[PDB]
């Protein structure tokens, strides 16, 4: 059982590790989409002028 | 005219709904994936438990 | 003016920095009720696991 | 042991049936903020008019 135990907390380490790194991605995203929307209204701003 | 130059954005109407469809595509796609990461983390926290 | 009426907004300075500011806190205050949701809901499963 | 776990079980049926409704609430907010902020960029272009 000892050995399991140590291997499912390898697997959990390598998880969590990965997982933070998409945690990281999607807020690069978030700020990106923010830039994204600001955009579109530019665009709309420009089509009416 | 000038303050179309000022604005600079060249914003064609074709260019305009293609944009807001890549950018409200690309909300809906980063919310899919914040929520993707977070399931996973949560079922991380479960296996440590 | 007649553009302004139709769109109708007051736009003043004042009332605009107001507005954005209390936008800005209502999407901080509910990102932070969907993070509240998310670690209940991780609480959740730990106890019923 | 058997009357205490169905008593818990109860419990986090209670709070689970609280934190789907936040949730939802949460998903709502978050259209409403995006049109709150849609407003503060119509108020951003009247600035300039």
């Amino acid at each position: 059982s000892h050995k399991q135990l140590a291997t499912e907390q390898y697997r959990h380490v390598e998880m969590a590790r990965e997982l933070a790194e998409q945690s990281g991605a999607s807020s690069d995203l978030e700020t990106d989409h923010q830039a994204a929307s600001d955009h579109l209204n530019l665009v709309q701003t420009a089509m009416r002028q | 005219l000038q303050e179309m130059k000022d604005i600079g954005v060249q914003a064609d109407a074709n260019a305009e709904m293609r944009a807001r469809e890549r950018r409200d595509r690309l909300h809906e796609a980063l919310s899919v994936n914040r929520s993707r990461v977070n399931q996973l983390e949560k079922q991380i926290a479960f296996c440590e438990a």
